[PDB]
């Protein structure tokens, strides 16, 4: 029982580590653009012609 | 014959000059040639 538990749980954590690792390699650039667009977000619109 | 040729050329002349060619019923030109204060569209129809 415990053998299956440790092996399977270890594999689970390993794949979770893989998940987060690839996510680091593929999402780490977002905060830059997030800060950028947060600075760009100042929007207000009143159509003078309408 | 004679009048047929005259009439033929006159028919083509009428059909050609009478063609309502696209006149300046245009927004685009003034829209991006006359940068002025914003409004809907103001065709300078003076």
């Amino acid at each position: 029982s415990y053998a299956d538990c440790v092996c399977s749980l270890r594999t689970s954590l390993a794949f979770l580590e893989s998940s987060v690792a690839t996510l680091d390699n593929g999402v780490q650039d977002f905060p830059r653009l997030c800060h950028v667009l947060r600075t760009v977000r100042h929007y207000e619109l009143i159509p003078q012609t309408t | 014959l004679l009048s047929a040729h005259l009439e033929q050329i006159s028919i083509s002349c009428q059909g050609i000059d009478s063609l309502p060619f696209p006149p300046p019923k245009i927004f685009t030109n003034a829209l991006l040639s006359n940068p002025d204060i914003t409004s809907l569209i103001r065709d300078t129809e003076a």
